[PDB]
RNA sequence: UAAUUGCGAUAACGAACGAGACCUUAACCUACUAAAUAGUGGUGCUAGCAUUUGCUGGUUAUCCACUUCUUAGAGGGACUA
């Protein structure tokens, strides 16, 4: 590699990232597999961004969700319970400190470690209502990959916002712990925990 | 939904009837001569007339048409 | 000898309007199209590349119907649905003069030999002829229905004592006027549907006028009389003759039709291969030009790229 | 010394103030309407009525006490203020017109069918494409109903509302209450002369003219 | 206005306009809308006419004469090619394909320029 | 190649040129300094007490290089903030404009600002070599 | 001479028609002037509730008066301002001239 | 004179105005360097134009933007689009075809915002609620 | 089909209103006409930092040039190609 001068200087970590695109120039996208075969191509890492924020419309067709990079859509799930509505800024970076945290408590991948936990807590069968003469009974039925994704990351950034409410744990440091236990399965995460209650419902009312 | 109303529908018809040979299967000549053939209030009105003009045209390419 | 497919040139997403080239520069080629550009090739005469893009030129706000280059090559025109005309310095984009007067679309654009003026057939029934600085210096009517194309007539002898264009419009009916003082010198009468193209000959005695009914039409304007019609069976877009052979190139709608005039018959007749299309209709030539030295064919389609032929 | 938006609101204020006294003078004059021209040294204001005689008077005389009435009443200059009277073409196709005539026969005593049958009879032999006429009320009843009487066609939606249907609203005093009138004139749009000569859905194709084909080739020589 | 006057008259190629004397300083001198002193002799190399154009001073290139030739080529298989005068490059498009020594094969490059056959296979 | 105010970043400028204002202590400091609160919309005074004239100082100097005039109420509406107004919802409050007048007649009497016509305050050229200077050192301190 | 004429209507046609005639007929008197500046389109709004008691659906309603300004600068002798201020006279255009 | 094209990006409200001429590589947002640009979450929001091409490109023209209007994320969005937009001028302008086809290239197949503007616009509020869609609570009783 | 919107079928045929069309507004135009009440570039005058030449500014009677950005008028553009 050799630097180029301009009359305005540009930093070398910058100019680092001309050769290859990385999340807030640290983390590379390429050596990260999907493990589950179900949830390759709704997991979407082959894109390589600098910043988790991409003002993109995936919101105009039924399936561009998939598309749209799974940082972000962590990071958009960040943004809930009224008061932090909007403020992406906020979102973005509290995954910044979070993959910084990660990679400081595991040695892996953190990125590799988001599509873990993801691939880990995606509930593979639910239950659904029926009318059942006058009472509610609950028939279980498969989950499509998709809503596998989506309700992975629903059920990590909720875990997340409710141990870090009132607490002296930062949000960023407990969507740490949430999303290094959900890649391992270790059951002390609440979206493993959660998974298996709605697994278990659901074999109960086949 | 795309479903054309009556008004362009016979205007259409009436276009291919009497200048069948001098209209092509091309939009952008189709609104070219639809505009100056017909006396039509509406350029979106004269776009949509023309548009359905060279839909019939390459309808009746692929065989006649009733009507 | 016969016409081989060599390769395909890609820079535009309109239909390819027009070709032009030049003696001049026989590396240069000119293309128009749907896309309100133009844009010069380089040529380089090798592999399935064979010409690059060198230069775009924007600025017309309608399609661009027609182009035209000098014989040096430096200059281009071209003809645009935004009822003007534009001169180009081809080295550097650089619109020189803006031409206006037309009232509707203007379809066909031709410089004279020696640079002097320019006529400009459109759809306002009228054929302009202008000065390189851009004033109307004259204007043509009588001609009833609008007019798809003018071209100027080439002198055999050095310009032995007049210059002639001719114009074809949809009034099937095609004209010959001596612009020297602006009148119509001949008028003539044969064509049974909207003629979309018309080409004189190098030798400055053959006239070929050809449209939608599919019979290109053959006149000696020499001696002011129609000599024989061909048939192509389907609606043609463009002529041009071979500037060395005594060739005629048809771009029909299934295919492009080339005729040799001495036994009178058809040499190729030649269809490419798209791979696609198949369902509804095979994209096809609007528009063709030769080379200065009758070699290379160049087309220009339907599906936004331009096809070259090499004859052997 | 006024802004641009006040002066013209002031205006518009004006000529709604001069039409609302001029309906309430001139109504058995045909009063059909009035329009303000400003000028410099002079704004006139022209009276668009029927019976122009009596708008006049002897030598003008009404003409020259609405002029001294207006002028007193919006504080203008001596001179700086003039009223024309003018005869209004196609009564016929004037709302206000024919709901003025339409109270005028109420209140002397004409049946609600006649005159209105009278008006709509009046509005379609005049060239008008369509006239409705709504009378409502205590029509012979203490309970109040509403009576239409409709003649050719009439549109309601779109912008050709505003372009061709005229519609005036009148307020008739009965010795038992209030009858209500209702008048809609849809004019012919091909007679309008300012603006769209047709509706917007409205397609015209000319007709080709047809030519022998020719069939042998030619030259004509100059 | 400049004090300096120039005691010379300017005098264009033709030399039909001139500006008289005394000449403001830096007043340019306009060319005449005459044609080229060149073109009323209608001399050329090509023994044409060249083409009518204004006057225009010597510095700036004369427009050149463009009439259809007909010229042999660089491989020359074909005697006469339409040609403009200007141009020098002539084409009988007809590939030489001299047998190249060094290869079986021979050479395709067109129109070969004499002695430029193509060096490798 | 030449510095300006522009080439370095606003927070690190403005925290070195109040510290070199404090170093060199002639910014006559008003004297009702750790009683106010500096807004109206504020509940707090400043936390750095025995700082934050100087931060000022060195703001409304940054301010007054980069535009071209600027006057007390300007600096108000530039420094107030959003009070919150007890059970009501919050609404915009300027800033105290007696810390601001002062402070530019503190600039004044240092050399760094100066009465414009058009009225307020334009930074003189004495003011605009000694920010330069400050920004050509700061952008130093990291070499 | 330096006379500007304001022209502030709220008829979008014959206030392009003024303008029209008076830069043609500045131009047929060889007079050097800047084009009609066209200002931006003034828009008066004025929200209502329809009901004119206040029961039912809570209706609104937006009326709107639109003002369209413009104006040319004219450096031309007396007698042709003169001639300018008498000519160009429409219903519904308020014309202003002012000097210097 | 000297080669020179101006071009400009949109975001909302934001509009960001690009001078770029032929120079010596700076790269100035309101008078200061790009390196400055104020929500650094998002600066390389405004270094990605710059890095999916390569700094050469940027070595032998200068760049100076005036950004306004809109509010902070859209006029970061509209400075890029500006920048990119310049690029892509200027190598039409000045350079061939084939540079300017690779560089739309690049920037077409990572951010289709780099050179086309987004076209969402805001929806009217309408009466009878706070937001465009969104009504008054509704009761019953 | 959003639509008695259409394809059609058919003791009905031909019509009218409503729907649609329409009109206002928001999106595009490096194409036209322009702008000292919108801007931009250059030249004057001038400040600071640098040092050949540069960078950031100030000053409109200091003049010139232009219309990309801005404002309109006139148009173009989508018709599901
Ligand atoms: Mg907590
Ligand atoms: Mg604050
Ligand atoms: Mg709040
Ligand atoms: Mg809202
Ligand atoms: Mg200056
Ligand atoms: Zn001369
Ligand atoms: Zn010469
Ligand atoms: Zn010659
Ligand atoms: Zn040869
Ligand atoms: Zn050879
Ligand atoms: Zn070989």
């Amino acid at each position: 590699f050799t630097p180029v001068v301009l009359a305005t200087p540009i930093p070398e970590e910058v100019q680092q990232a001309q050769t290859e695109i990385k999340l807030f120039n640290k983390w590379s996208f390429e050596e990260v597999e999907v493990k589950d075969a179900s949830l390759v191509d709704y997991v979407q890492v082959r894109q390589p961004i600098f910043v988790a924020h991409t003002a993109g419309r995936y919101a105009n067709k039924r399936f561009r969700k998939a598309q749209c990079p799974i940082i972000e859509r962590l990071t958009n799930s960040l943004m809930m319970n009224g008061r932090n509505n909007g403020k992406k800024l906020k979102a973005v970076r509290i995954i910044k400190h979070t993959l910084d945290i990660i990679n400081v408590l595991t040695d892996q991948n953190p990125i590799q470690v988001v599509v873990d936990a993801i691939t880990n807590t995606g509930p593979r069968e639910d239950t659904t209502r029926v009318g059942g003469g006058g009472a509610a009974r609950r028939q279980a039925v498969d989950v499509s990959p998709l809503r596998r994704v989506n309700q992975a990351i629903a059920l990590l950034t909720i875990g997340a916002r409710e141990a870090a409410f009132r607490n002296i744990k930062t949000i960023a440091e407990t969507l740490a712990e949430e999303l290094i236990n959900a890649a391992k399965g270790s059951s002390t995460s609440y979206a493993i925990k959660k998974k298996d209650e709605l697994e278990r419902v659901a074999k109960s009312n086949r | 939904g795309r479903v054309r109303t009556k008004t362009v529908k016979r205007a259409s018809k009436a276009l291919i009837e009497r200048y069948y040979p001098k209209l092509t299967l091309d939009f952008q000549t189709n609104k070219r001569l639809c505009d100056e053939i017909a006396t039509i209030q509406s350029k979106r009105l004269r776009n949509k007339i023309a548009g359905y003009t060279t839909h019939l045209m390459k309808r009746i390419q692929k065989g006649p048409v009733r009507g | 000898e016969v016409l081989v497919l060599r390769g395909t040139l890609e820079g535009h997403n309109g239909w390819v309007t027009s070709l032009a080239t030049s003696a001049g520069q026989p590396n240069l080629l000119l293309s128009a199209s749907r896309d309100k550009t133009l844009i010069s090739w380089k040529l380089t005469g090798d592999d399935q590349k064979f010409g690059v893009p060198v230069r775009s030129f924007k600025g017309h706000s309608h399609i661009v119907q027609d182009c035209t280059l000098t014989a040096d090559g430096a200059y281009a025109l071209s003809a645009s649905w935004d009822k003007t005309l534009r001169l180009w310095d081809v080295a550097t984009g650089e619109t020189y003069q803006r031409f206006v007067g037309h009232k509707s679309d203007v379809m066909s654009v031709d410089i004279d030999k020696k640079a002097s003026m320019i006529i400009s057939g459109s759809r306002d029934k009228t054929i302009k002829v202008w000065t390189i600085k851009g004033q109307c210096l004259a204007t043509l009517l009588g001609h009833n229905d609008w007019v798809s194309q003018v071209r100027v007539v080439p002198n055999e002898k050095a310009d032995d004592d007049s210059v002639t264009i001719i114009s074809a419009g949809n009034d099937k009916m095609v004209k010959a006027w001596n612009l020297n003082q602006f009148q119509i010198e001949a008028d003539f009468i044969g064509h049974n549907s909207n003629i979309n193209t018309l080409t004189a000959s190098p030798d400055g005695t053959l006239i070929a006028s050809a449209g939608k009914d599919g019979e290109i039409m053959l006149w000696n304007l020499a001696a002011k009389k129609a000599m024989y019609t061909l048939s192509a069976q389907d609606e043609v877009f463009s002529l041009a003759f071979s500037p060395n052979r005594y060739w005629l190139a048809a771009a029909t709608a299934t295919g492009i039709k080339v005729f040799s005039l001495d036994p009178q018959y058809l040499v190729d007749d030649l269809r490419p291969e798209f791979a696609g299309y198949s369902k509804a209709a095979e994209p096809h030539a609007v528009s063709l030009a030769w080379s200065a030295d009758g070699q290379t064919l160049f087309a220009g389609y339907t599906d936004n790229v331009i096809r070259v032929w090499q004859v052997m | 010394l006024i802004s641009k938006k006040r002066k013209l609101v002031a205006d518009g204020v004006f000529y709604a103030e001069l039409n609302e006294f001029f309906t309430r003078e001139l109504a058995e004059e045909g009063y059909s309407g009035v329009e303000v021209r400003v000028t410099p040294t002079k704004t006139e204001v022209i009276i668009r009525a029927t019976r122009t005689q009596d708008v006049l008077g002897e030598n003008g005389r009404r003409i020259n006490e609405l002029t001294l009435l207006v002028q007193k009443r919006f504080k203008y200059a001596p001179g700086t203020i003039v009223l024309y009277a003018e005869r209004v073409q196609d009564r016929g196709l004037s709302a206000v017109a024919q709901a003025e005539s339409m109270k005028f026969k109420l209140l002397n005593g004409l049946a609600i069918r006649r005159a209105a049958y009278g008006v709509v009879r009046y509005v379609m032999e005049s060239g008008a494409k369509g006239c409705e006429v709504v009378v409502s009320g205590k029509l012979r009843a203490a309970r109040a109903k509403a009576m239409k009487f409709a003649d050719g066609f009439l549109i309601h939606s779109g912008q050709p509302v505003n372009d061709f249907i005229d519609t005036a609203t009148r307020h008739v005093l009965m010795r038992q209450g209030v009858l209500g009138i209702k008048v809609k004139i849809m004019r012919d749009p091909a007679k309008s002369r300012t603006g769209p000569k047709a509706l917007p859905d409205a397609v015209t194709i000319i007709e080709p003219k047809e030519e022998e084909p020719i069939l042998a080739p030619s030259v004509k020589d100059y | 206005p400049c004090l300096e006057s120039d005691s010379n008259d300017l005098v264009c190629p033709c030399g039909n306009t001139v500006v008289p004397a005394p000449v403001r300083c830096g007043t340019k001198l306009p060319t005449c809308n005459h044609p080229c002193i060149k073109v009323v002799r209608g001399e050329s190399t090509c023994g044409h006419k060249p083409m009518p154009h204004t006057c225009h001073s010597l510095d700036v290139s004369c427009p050149p004469c463009t009439e259809t030739v007909f010229k042999p080529c660089k491989c020359g298989k074909k005697t006469k090619v339409r040609t403009v005068c200007f141009q020098t490059d002539v084409s009988c498009g007809i590939k030489c394909g001299i047998p190249l020594s060094y290869c079986y094969h021979t050479c395709q490059k067109t129109c070969h320029l004499p002695g430029n056959c193509q060096k490798v296979c | 190649p030449g510095v300006s105010v522009r080439d370095v970043a606003a927070q690190d400028f403005i925290n070195a040129y109040a510290s070199f204002l404090q170093r060199q202590g002639k910014l006559e400091v008003p004297g009702y300094v750790d009683i106010v609160k500096t807004s109206s919309g504020n509940e707090m005074p400043p936390q750095d007490a025995e700082g934050w004239f100087y931060k000022r100082a060195a703001s409304v100097a940054r301010h007054i290089y980069m535009r071209k005039q600027v006057g007390v109420g300007k600096l108000n509406k530039l420094y107030g903030g959003a009070k919150s107004r007890g059970v009501r919802p919050y609404k915009h409050i300027d800033a105290s404009g007696s810390i601001n007048r002062k402070v530019l007649q503190a600039l004044e009497k240092i050399g760094i600002v100066e009465i414009s016509p058009k009225g307020g305050r334009r930074i003189s050229e004495n003011g605009q070599r000694d920010l330069d200077r400050i920004a050509a050192q700061t952008l130093e301190e990291d070499e | 001479i330096k006379i500007r004429i304001t022209l502030t209507s709220t008829k979008v046609k014959q206030l392009e028609n003024v303008s029209s005639n008076i830069v043609k007929n500045a131009e047929q008197h060889n007079l050097v002037k800047k084009g009609p500046v066209r200002l931006p389109t003034k828009v008066l709004k004025i929200s209502t509730r329809k009901t004119p008691n206040g029961e039912g659906s809570k209706t609104w309603e937006t009326y709107e008066m639109r003002i369209h300004k413009r104006y040319i600068d004219l450096e031309a002798p007396v007698q042709i301002v003169k001639r300018i201020t008498q000519i160009t006279i429409e219903p519904g255009v308020d014309v202003e001239v002012v000097v210097a | 004179a000297v080669p020179s094209v101006q071009t400009f990006g949109k975001k909302k409200s934001a509009t960001a105005v690009a001078h770029v001429k032929a120079g010596k590589g700076l790269i100035k947002v309101n008078g200061s360097p790009i390196t400055l640009v104020e929500p650094e979450i998002l600066r390389f929001k405004v270094y990605e134009p710059l890095l999916l091409v390569g700094l050469d490109k940027f070595s032998n023209i200068d760049i100076r933007v005036r950004v306004t209007g809109g509010g902070h994320v859209s006029q970061v969005y509209a400075i890029r689009q500006a920048i990119a937009k310049g690029l892509v001028a200027y190598h039409q302008k000045y350079v061939d075809e084939q540079s300017k086809n690779e560089l739309k290239k690049a920037f077409t197949s990572y951010d289709r915002t780099l050179l086309i503007a987004d076209s969402r616009r805001p929806e009217p509020k309408k009466f009878g609620g706070k937001g465009a869609r969104s009504r008054f609570q509704k009761s019953y009783r």
